[PDB]
């Protein structure tokens, strides 16, 4: 639905009772819980809250813990290493498998917003190379990002640059003088028109 | 680690010898640190601690405070004072000053002026322009500073440091040198000072 | 005189307190004389707050239409621009102070309260007027005082107004204008209603031998820093804020004059929104005067220093 | 410096000739020296002049009244300098250029100092600034040095007239500024006076 | 007097006028009521930063005379010490003041009692019987000095200085001037500009002392020097304070804003009289 | 519990006195006001606690004042 938050709380609330009855469902439920927590963007807690303390040591659940740690730091190189290494334990379940493309985009999108800040001119092949994808998917991400306004600036496609915006100065004085300036025209027109 | 060692050295139920090893150790943890206030600010605190003058890293210490460049001979010795685990490296890890001196100097500079280029900032903190640009960005991002960057003309504009305040502050500097000159004149020869004051009261 | 003023008379206060003239008229007072002590202590205490509000108390007396402020002392109390009658917390500290004061030989009764509005001007707010209005019944004599300790450094002129407010349901006269030190965007409204409710009183002084002079001589060196106030950046936020609000008032004026106040054999009487342009012109003056005052701090530097060059 | 000066004068005054010759070579080498007034004025150094150690005062002169371009010019007649002595003169050229223009461009600095590049040049001004004898900042955008502050060494007693002229121009315009402000304050006051006058005058006649 | 008359001590004290006006005021009150002039003894507070002392503020203390000695009451002081420290804890206790002419034994007796509060208190003495035009407050510290082999508490005098506090100074201006409003209200231009005026007048006076010094070192009457001339030379050279291309536009940008701001206000003022003119005209010449 | 109430009562007094000077009656009422949720303390208990607090020197009586206490640190 898009109501990632309603999922997190229902899976979290469920896990305790799933501890009392026990296995096997605790293993599957735990994938549904980690998945849900990532999508909220973010307020991550599949592990400073309470869910599995001795069972987490088994390598099956282990992957998830590492995968979540990579998502919270928002580092691309680790995420992709886990996906390759412990392939089966994430990839075989179809529900989690479906979102994974979105999670990849999610990491890359947060990483981009951190990166952007030291520059005011950053090149598209430089960010594509840093994210680890081709120029065209990055170009498409940027366009959607400016319209959503999670990246600030505009593109120069005849030189392959981002003219990021830090071209701000004041503005606040200059617009208040404009509002003041428009009321004085209407006011003079009004007063002089009262005469006879 | 550096804070913890430093606190031990300030205790009086800690044995004498061990207070100094601990200070030695604190200095070394403080030297290895990364990003933020503490490495040059703890170096200054440590410099005020007279006990660092019994240490062999006193050289590095005094030289940093008096802003004197570091050379090869001194890195070799420092590296050797290190305990094996403390030879912790970025693949070139060394003694490098930077995190207070960039950050502390940016704070001293907000009190000094308005806005500045990277070239001048990099040349003043003796680092590449990119490192300054990186730490400045971090400081703006953490809200310990604010600013925006113009990378079209290669200038960062800060909530103060290097422009219209420089003009204002130069008036203050010039007028303070005038006061200084009046003090020096009162010191060498108080006779002319009294005599030439009476010359104003005549006009 | 010069020495007759210094002595306090218990009997003159006993007559005055019995007589109680203020019940007839609260616009009665007209002059102030404030001690050199009262003033310096009031500025320093205000400055110690920072840009955060503090309250203190004043000891004095009245003689005719003059108020006399002999001494002042600070209070460690919080509630200037929130708590109505913040002074109550202070009462225990005041009772101590007056008792300690009487025994060394200062017997003069409490004349009023002082507080300060830092970085927004010398005027009484909604909290302040409401606390004064209780005091003019209960505490008498009780007078409000306001000082700004940041604005003052730039101009060189002490802004100190001692005021008194009128009780509820009292019609103000035509006594409008006073000193123009700008207010922030949401504080503009609050001044607008309250100003006619009170008046400021004119101030005199006297001087002799330990505090004044460290300051007088120091200014001889110090003078450079006051000319590098350079307001236009320091309080940049003020211009954008007042000018966007002044625009909202001109919209109010276009409607008010345009449609007209609905009246059927009734004509407007005193209101804080009566003749909108006539009010509005003055709001433009408090914002303009501060702006050009900013220009004048710049103009001086440019002519004095920069024209000398190297000959 | 401070301390070192108070030691050197006494020592110069103490001895003669052969030791004084030695002392000149030591003062110029010795760090923290970016002044060369006091030793020159003493009688003791003065004896060596007009002889076979005259060249040592003539160089000392060249540091005191002159700069790095004045040196090179008579490099043959004067005895050698070491790295510390040359680097001290090179900083001391910047103060001189600063006496004429507040901002001095790189091409001027570069010529005068006879330096191999910009980066070697920019290193010398950073070293000066740490010792705090000159205060100032580099502009690599407009290619200027913009100096905040600089201090003399510069005895220059022929040229001193310039300093008196500038001090004098600083004087005469002051009064021209005061009569200035005095005028405006009276003009503000004159306007409020008339404005009060006219309103009170007009109001009375309404009554009739 | 009774004084050692030694070399000036290890601390400096700085001296300045309103507090004695506070003391004088009391002295006048007390004298009128009792029928005899009565002295007051009091505390000093201020600060010390280094070995140098800035005496910032003061307050009067309670005292009694038993014999020819003065005893200051301790309980009183300790009560006032707890209330004052709550509001001012930055300031600290320096010592005391007394009233009278030259130094006497009854001051040394009271100074030993003050040594109990802080081990090194300052002593200060004001003569309001002074026949002299210079500042008649003189500052002392106490030294323990041996005379004829017996250790005696003897005073030693300190010289003074003037120091900080602009926030306080602007009030000393008002206090000093004691000027009254003219025909109006006093003008906005007038009130604003006074600091600016006086500031120019300080620079007139600053130029004057440096200039006459430089000439004096050339001419004679002051000898030739290097240390002061190199610095005055350098002071001239700095002017004008910027000329860069970078400054010029930012300086004008702010000047240009305050040029529009002023224009939009003078129109608003004019609009008001226009609305007033048009109102009064329509009623009289027309029927509105 | 009885001992516990004393401590809580004490905690209340210090907490209230911190937030400077109050008359005895006022102090007691506030203690009740605060403590109402947990339990209603006996008046006799409060008075005992106040004295304990004074001995502890958490709070002192004003030198010259009918039933007044000051918060002393």
């Amino acid at each position: 639905e898009g109501e990632f938050e309603k999922a997190h709380t229902d899976f979290f609330e469920a896990f305790k009772n799933y501890d009392e009855s026990g296995s096997p469902r605790r293993t599957t439920c735990l994938k549904y819980l980690v998945l849900a927590n990532m999508l909220m963007k973010s307020g991550i807690n599949p592990f400073d809250s309470q869910e599995a303390k001795p069972y987490k040591n088994d390598p099956e659940i282990l992957a998830m813990t590492n995968l979540v740690s990579a998502y919270q730091n928002n580092d691309i190189t680790e995420f992709e290493k886990i996906l390759k290494t412990n392939h089966s334990n994430i990839m075989d379940d179809p529900f989690i498998r479906e979102h994974i493309e979105e999670l990849l985009r999610n990491i890359r999108t947060q990483v981009l917003i951190k990166l952007i800040k030291p520059y005011t001119r950053i090149h598209i092949p430089f960010i594509s190379k840093e994210l680890n994808i081709d120029v065209a998917d990055v170009e498409s991400l940027l366009v959607q990002c400016i319209l959503d306004n999670t990246i600030h600036g505009r593109i120069d496609q005849v030189n392959q640059l981002l003219e990021l915006d830090h071209q701000k100065r004041g503005g606040a004085r200059y617009t208040a003088l404009d509002k003041w300036t428009n009321q004085l025209n209407s006011l003079n027109q009004a007063v002089v028109s009262k005469l006879a | 680690a550096a804070q913890r060692y430093n606190e031990l050295s300030y205790k009086t139920i800690v044995h004498e010898s061990e207070r100094l090893e601990a200070l030695k150790h604190a200095l070394h943890c403080t030297i290895l640190a990364s990003a933020g206030q503490q490495r040059s600010r703890m170096l200054a605190t440590l410099f005020k601690d007279e006990r660092c003058q019994q240490l062999a890293a006193y050289g590095i210490l005094e030289k940093m405070y008096l802003d004197r460049i570091i050379r090869g001979n001194q890195l070799q010795e420092f590296a050797a004072m290190l305990m094996p685990h403390q030879k912790a490296t970025t693949a070139d890890g060394s003694s490098i000053l930077d995190r207070a001196v960039i950050e502390h100097n940016l704070l001293s500079a907000s009190k000094l002026y308005n806005n500045i280029t990277f070239e001048e900032l990099g040349a003043l903190l003796e680092i590449p322009a990119a490192k300054a640009e990186k730490i400045a960005s971090q400081m703006i991002t953490e809200g310990r500073m604010n600013g925006f960057i113009d990378q079209i003309d290669g200038i960062v504009h800060f909530e103060t440091r290097e422009a219209l305040p420089t003009w204002d502050k130069q008036i203050q500097s010039l007028c303070f040198q005038v006061n200084n000159l009046l003090e020096k004149i009162s010191q060498t020869a108080p006779e002319w000072t009294a005599q030439a004051m009476e010359a104003q009261m005549a006009q | 005189s010069i020495d007759e003023i210094y002595k306090y008379d218990k009997k003159q206060q006993q007559e005055i307190l019995a007589a109680k003239p203020w019940t007839k008229d609260h616009h009665y007072f007209k002059y102030c004389k404030i001690s050199a002590l009262a003033l310096l202590k009031m500025v320093m205490h205000a400055r110690s707050g920072g840009n955060l509000e503090v309250m203190g108390l004043m000891l004095g007396k009245v003689d005719g239409e003059t108020m006399i402020i002999m001494d002042s002392f600070a209070l460690p109390v919080e509630g200037t621009e929130t708590r109505v009658n913040a002074q109550a917390a202070a009462y225990e500290y005041m009772a101590a102070y007056i008792e300690n004061a009487k025994q060394v030989g200062r017997l003069e009764n409490a004349i009023g309260w002082y507080h300060s509005h830092p970085g927004y001007g010398c005027w009484l707010s909604g909290i302040d007027v409401s606390t004064q209005m209780l005091n003019q019944q209960f505490q008498e004599p009780f007078v409000a005082v306001v000082i700004d300790p940041t604005r003052t450094i730039s101009a060189g002129k002490v802004n100190l107004g001692a005021f008194r407010t009128y009780p509820k349901g009292y019609k103000p006269p035509d006594e409008g204008p006073s000193e123009y030190q700008t207010i922030p965007l949401n504080k503009i409204e609050d001044f607008g209603v309250h100003c006619k409710q009170y008046y400021a009183l004119e101030v005199s002084y006297f001087k002799s031998s330990l505090d004044r002079k460290l300051l007088e001589l120091l200014w001889n060196k110090y003078w450079v820093n006051t000319l590098s106030s350079s307001s236009l950046l320091t309080n940049a936020d003020y211009t954008t804020g007042q000018v966007f609000d002044l625009s909202e008032k001109l919209e109010q004026s276009e409607a008010q004059l345009g449609r007209g106040s609905f009246m059927l054999g009734l004509e407007t009487h005193d209101r804080k929104s009566e003749d909108k342009l006539a009010k509005a012109t003055r709001d433009s003056c408090k914002t303009t005067i501060e702006a050009i005052h900013g220009l004048m701090s710049q103009v001086i530097k440019d002519k004095l220093f920069n024209q000398i060059n190297i000959s | 410096s401070s301390n070192l000066l108070e030691q050197f004068i006494l020592l110069a005054k103490g001895t003669s000739g052969s030791a004084l010759t030695a002392l000149i070579s030591q003062v110029l080498e010795a760090p923290g020296v970016y002044v060369f007034g006091e030793l020159l004025e003493l009688a003791n150094v003065q004896e060596l002049a007009e002889g076979a150690n005259a060249a040592y005062l003539q160089l000392l002169n060249l540091f005191a009244y002159g700069t790095y371009p004045d040196y090179i010019a008579n490099k043959e007649s004067l005895p050698e300098l070491s790295t510390a002595q040359q680097n001290k003169l090179k900083h001391l050229t910047i103060v001189s250029l600063a006496s004429r223009m507040k901002c001095i461009p790189y091409s001027v600095l570069l010529k005068d100092l006879e330096m191999r590049n910009l980066r070697e040049l920019e290193d010398l001004i950073i070293e000066a600034v740490y010792t705090d004898i000159i205060q100032g900042k580099l502009d690599q955008r407009n290619q200027l040095l913009e100096v905040d502050f600089c201090i003399g060494r510069d005895i220059r007693k022929k040229d001193i007239n310039n300093i008196v002229k500038t001090l004098h121009e600083w004087c005469d315009g002051c009064e021209a500024v005061l009569l200035g402000i005095e005028q405006q304050v009276l003009r503000a006051n004159q306007y409020k006076e008339n404005h009060n006058r006219t309103q009170q005058q007009v109001e009375a006649e309404v009554t009739n | 007097s009774v004084m050692a008359c030694g070399v000036t001590g290890s601390v400096s004290v700085a001296l300045h006028p309103l507090v004695i006006l506070n003391i004088s005021d009391h002295w006048i009150r007390m004298r009128s009521q009792e029928g005899r002039p009565v002295q007051v003894i009091g505390a000093l507070i201020g600060k010390q930063e280094g070995r140098n002392i800035e005496v910032m503020n003061s307050f009067e203390l309670l005292s009694h005379t038993v014999e020819e000695k003065i005893i200051i009451d301790k309980e009183y002081y300790y009560t006032k010490e707890e209330q004052f420290k709550q509001v001012f804890k930055e300031l600290e206790f320096l010592g005391w003041y007394t009233t009278g002419g030259p130094p006497d034994p009854s001051d040394i007796h009271v100074h030993k009692q003050v040594c109990e509060i802080i081990e090194s208190p300052l002593f200060l003495k004001l003569n309001p019987m002074t026949k002299h035009t210079d500042l008649p407050v003189s500052v002392f510290e106490s030294v323990i000095d041996i005379i004829n082999g017996e250790a005696t508490m003897l005073f030693a005098e300190l010289t003074y200085t003037l120091a900080t506090e602009e926030a306080e100074r602007i009030g000393v201006d008002h206090v000093a001037r004691m000027t009254a409003t003219g025909s109006g209200e006093n003008s906005t231009v007038a009130e604003h500009l006074i600091a600016q005026h006086s500031a120019i007048k300080m620079l007139h006076s600053r130029v004057k002392l440096i200039l006459e010094y430089v000439k004096a070192s050339e001419a004679g009457e002051v000898p030739f020097n290097h240390e002061i001339l190199r610095e005055a030379y350098a002071l001239c050279h700095c002017l004008p304070v910027l000329s860069t291309d970078k400054f010029k536009t930012d300086f004008y940008d702010q000047c240009n804003d305050v040029g529009l701001m002023a224009y939009l206000g003078t129109i608003t003022k004019t609009c008001n009289t226009m609305n007033q003119f048009v109102n009064k005209f329509n009623v009289l010449y027309d029927r509105q | 519990v009885d001992e516990d109430r004393k401590m809580y009562l004490q905690a209340a007094i210090v907490r209230i006195m911190k937030a400077k000077v109050l008359r005895h009656n006022a102090l007691i009422q506030e203690v009740i006001s605060q403590s109402r949720a947990r339990f209603n303390p006996s008046i006799s208990m409060i008075k005992k606690c106040i004295e304990v607090l004074i001995d502890k020197q958490y709070i002192e009586r004003s030198q010259a004042s009918a039933d007044e206490y000051s918060y002393v640190a």
